[PDB]
């Protein structure tokens, strides 16, 4: 948003599976979903990071 | 904090504020609840077509 031209920098966030708390369990057939994550819906902030 | 900020960015015309908020990202699936769309159409000018 600083440079409005940009090149849309790429960044791989290698995380562990057992920490993401709002896992929608993406589609078990073949994993092709565009499925959206639920972002702010959490009263917890413990060991359950999004 | 961002939700009602984009309302006044839309109700008052102000499109350059709209691009800023979407650049910092909104929901748009929790933002486009149909009350707010009816709210958006309610701010149409009275003597319009």
């Amino acid at each position: 948003m600083a440079s409005t031209g940009g090149t849309k920098v790429v960044a791989m966030g290698v995380a562990p599976w057992g920490v993401v708390r709002n896992r929608d369990t993406l589609i078990n057939p073949k994993g092709s979903f565009p499925a959206r994550y639920r972002w702010r819906g959490d009263p917890e902030d413990g060991v359950q990071f999004p | 904090h961002l939700e009602a900020s984009l309302m006044d960015a839309l109700l008052n015309d102000r499109p350059e504020f709209v691009r800023l908020l979407i650049s910092h990202g909104l929901s748009l699936g929790h933002f486009l609840t149909p009350m707010r769309l009816a709210q958006l159409y309610s701010a149409a000018p009275s003597n319009s077509l």
